[PDB]
């Protein structure tokens, strides 16, 4: 609704008057807007939420190197998406993670 | 053995029939993949005897002059080459066998084994070294489940 | 109103089509409802899991709960090179589904069969513990290692 | 509408199916002729002209099989009926009991259709010579037992159970429990103190077999 | 973090599985004799071996 | 209670580590109490040491009681036990 007073411009609500009459009172002030076969209509659009693709993958935005996954018997890789985080103390140098891109085996190097 | 559930033999028909199923079964596999791999090992020197031109003796054979040896008609180049490449003894093959057989032997659990705190500690002291913030692979892109 | 659901089951925050890296576009869900999944058409109740313990417990039964604590142990330290040997999870597994339910490894999930009242205060809540004891007149023998 | 009434009639064709193996397998004579029936066939059987899918002239008798019955000595015939109110009252309950009563039949399946009266759990406890297996018809859409990540469970007698105890020299409270009303022992009709035989498959040990008692 | 979590799980877990022994009929038991495992690992195998 | 007897016996024939090492424990503080021992010394005076010999030399006169769950038990002399 939102619809506010000319007057005290609070803010206008429908009250239920005599033979069943929609006004559009407004409490806090003698203002009565009635309704003679008048349509008081409110209309506000809604996104339209539309369909979504596959999910896929998008490995080929991630840096490789090259290593051979402790599985080279299994499947001869010789690449792995890598992020190296300092997860060991400040004396203690950094650590590496690894992903092969040939089987999916992930290891980390330290 | 593989007695039935009541304690009963099974017929034959029904050894894996899967409600047969029990402990004995991992070393029955056991068994079975050592004589698959004996059979690797027999039918590559098999598929070489027959690639030159002699006989590959996979089976045994079953005839009136099966005692004599069938390497006779061979000209003494074949086999010597055949030799060379693969050469497998008996002693090697009861070496082999002794080996394995002891290693499974040797593997089972011991009894008074404190087993449940050794996997207690070796599915913790991993849960040490792995960060509690999810870290991914910058560009996988995908639900971030943890 | 515009709140309201008039399609899909009210359990699912959101559905995903996924490829397995294959011509399989596969669907997975980050919803709370399996058996609705299941159920629902055009998907294959016989191959359709979830990585929620306690809703394939509840669904499922005790023994897919048990498989499904296992697989979701070796995903995740499958995941962070962590070589932990399968038997440590299956005996994880097993000793949290052994008493026909899904119990977890905390204070209340401890109260499981043990009755080690001594046990259960050097874990946690030991005042608690101790004095539920003596109200109830327990009688714990002495058979834990703590 | 009809693809309400399309999507209620496969459904209905998928639980019945279900309950036919759920009865196959826990050892009875029914074979892949009325296991395996077309959604086309269903709607030729247990479907009227106008179409509505009608739940009474499907209910059908159970029997134990020759092994089933030797394995087991005491065994009686099986009734499914499945009800058609949404919400079951006493009324249908008291009838489905009286009709167990005077056919003796050692046991009933009773399929309901959205929900079960409060009032029910009063009622269905009561019935000494037989019991009454309480069943939900979306609950059995999909039957649980053939689902990748259930192990094959198989009941044991009462001469197997003794066997079982006494090769690992055993009491019952020392054995693995499996829950009354847990989703396989619901489908097996596991009672207190039965033995199920669990044939698990390892990656890494192969295929194993592990021992649970219903509570 | 990692030093500040060191000695959670494994506590955790340890609590859990404590008294969990092989038996000398090779099966896996609480200390109050009741069978988690009829056969460890269901192949009765050590890890360590 | 009940003693399987020799003639049948299920556990394992060989010790077990927790055997060996509760063996060597249980025989070095025997000869550390001055139990006499059965073999040549050659010089050692550590009562461990001087039971790894004896182990060696399979001269332990222990037994070991292994009871199974049931209650029950199985006695296997050390000699009898294989390493
Ligand atoms: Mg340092
Ligand atoms: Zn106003
Ligand atoms: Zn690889």
């Amino acid at each position: 609704m939102l619809s506010f007073c000319p007057s005290c411009n609070n803010m206008l609500l429908i009250t239920s008057g005599d033979s069943g009459v929609y006004t559009l009172a407004c409490r806090s002030c003698p203002y009565e807007f009635p309704i003679e076969g008048i349509e008081i209509y409110d209309r506000k659009k809604l996104p339209r939420k539309e369909v979504d693709d596959v999910l896929g993958g998008g490995w080929d935005n991630v840096d490789q190197t090259k290593t051979q996954c402790p599985n080279y018997d299994t499947c001869g890789g010789e690449s792995a998406y890598f992020f190296q985080l300092q997860i060991r103390s400040a004396d203690e140098p950094m650590t590496t993670f690894y992903k092969c891109v040939n089987c999916g085996h992930r290891w980390k190097e330290n | 053995v593989r007695y039935d559930n009541s304690g009963c033999l099974v017929k034959r028909e029904d050894l894996n029939k899967a409600e047969y199923v029990d402990q004995y079964d991992a070393e029955r596999d056991f068994y079975h993949s050592l004589r698959e791999y004996i059979n690797g090992k027999a039918t590559a020197l098999a598929n070489l005897r027959k690639s030159r031109g002699m006989l590959g003796l996979l089976e045994p054979p079953a005839k009136e002059l099966q005692g004599i040896d069938p390497d006779e008609t061979v000209p003494d180049n074949v086999k010597t080459s055949v030799s060379q490449l693969y050469r497998i003894s008996e002693k090697s093959v009861r070496k082999f066998l002794e080996i394995a057989l002891f290693k499974y032997r040797k593997a089972r659990l011991e009894p008074g084994t404190a087993i449940g705190a050794i996997g207690a500690q070796s599915i913790g002291e991993p849960g040490t070294q792995m960060t509690l913030k999810t870290f991914h692979f910058a560009g996988v892109a995908s639900m971030n489940v943890t | 109103l515009p709140d309201v659901v008039v399609k899909g089951l009210p359990d699912i925050s959101r559905a995903v089509i996924n490829i397995r890296d294959d011509g399989k576009r596969e669907l997975l869900v980050e919803g709370y409802g399996l058996r609705d999944v299941m159920c629902t058409d055009g998907v294959i109740g016989s191959r359709t899991t979830t990585n929620h313990v306690l809703e394939v417990f509840s669904v499922l039964g005790i023994e897919a709960a048990r498989y499904s604590i296992i697989r979701e142990i070796n995903y995740t330290m499958s995941n962070h090179g962590m070589s932990v040997d399968p038997r440590h999870i299956q005996l994880l597994g097993d000793v949290m589904t052994y008493k026909g339910e899904v119990l977890g490894i905390t204070r209340f999930g401890l109260s499981k069969m043990r009755d080690s009242v001594l046990q259960l205060a050097s874990f946690e809540k030991t005042t608690d513990h101790l004095f539920d004891a003596a109200f109830y007149m327990k009688k714990d023998a002495v058979e834990g290692v703590s | 509408m009809d693809q309400e009434n399309e999507r209620n009639i496969s459904r209905l064709w998928r639980a019945f199916r279900t309950v036919k193996e759920m009865v196959k397998d826990r050892g009875y004579f029914i074979t892949q002729e009325e296991v395996e029936l077309p959604l086309e066939d269903f709607k030729a059987k247990y479907c009227d002209s106008m179409g509505r899918p009608q739940r009474k002239m499907m209910s059908f008798q159970a029997n134990p099989t020759e092994e089933s019955i030797s394995k087991f000595p005491d065994m009686g015939s099986l009734w499914v009926e499945f009800c058609d109110e949404p919400s079951v009252g006493v009324k249908t309950m008291k009838t489905f009991v009286i009709h167990i009563q005077e056919k003796n039949f050692q046991t009933g399946i009773f399929v309901y259709q959205n929900n079960i009266t409060p009032s029910a759990m009063k009622l269905v406890p009561s019935i000494p010579p037989a019991t009454i297996e309480t069943f939900n018809e979306a609950a059995l859409v999909v039957n649980i037992t053939h689902h990748e990540l259930v192990p094959k469970h198989i009941r044991l007698s009462s001469d197997e159970k003794r066997e079982l105890l006494k090769r690992y020299r055993l009491k019952e409270s020392q054995l693995p429990r499996i829950q009354r009303a847990d989703p396989v022992a619901l489908y097996l009709g596991l009672k207190r103190g039965e033995v199920v035989k669990i044939i698990r498959k390892s990656e890494t040990s192969g295929r194993y077999a592990s021992y649970r008692i219903c509570m | 973090v990692k030093t500040a979590e060191t000695g959670y799980m494994s506590r955790r877990l340890m609590k859990s599985l404590e008294d969990l022994s092989c038996q000398y009929d090779n099966t896996v038991r609480t200390s109050a004799n009741g069978i988690v495992q009829f056969t460890y690992g269901g192949d009765g195998l050590d890890p360590l071996e | 209670e009940k003693a399987i007897p020799k003639d049948q016996r299920a556990t394992t024939p060989y010790m077990t580590k927790y055997e060996r090492a509760r063996i060597l424990g249980t025989r070095a503080l025997q000869i550390s109490m001055n139990a006499p021992v059965f073999v040549d010394l050659e010089g050692e005076t550590d009562p461990l040491r001087i039971a790894m010999k004896e182990l060696a030399e399979k001269k332990i006169p222990l037994v070991i009681r292994r009871y199974l769950p049931d209650g029950s038990f199985e006695d296997w002399s050390v000699e009898e036990l294989i390493v």
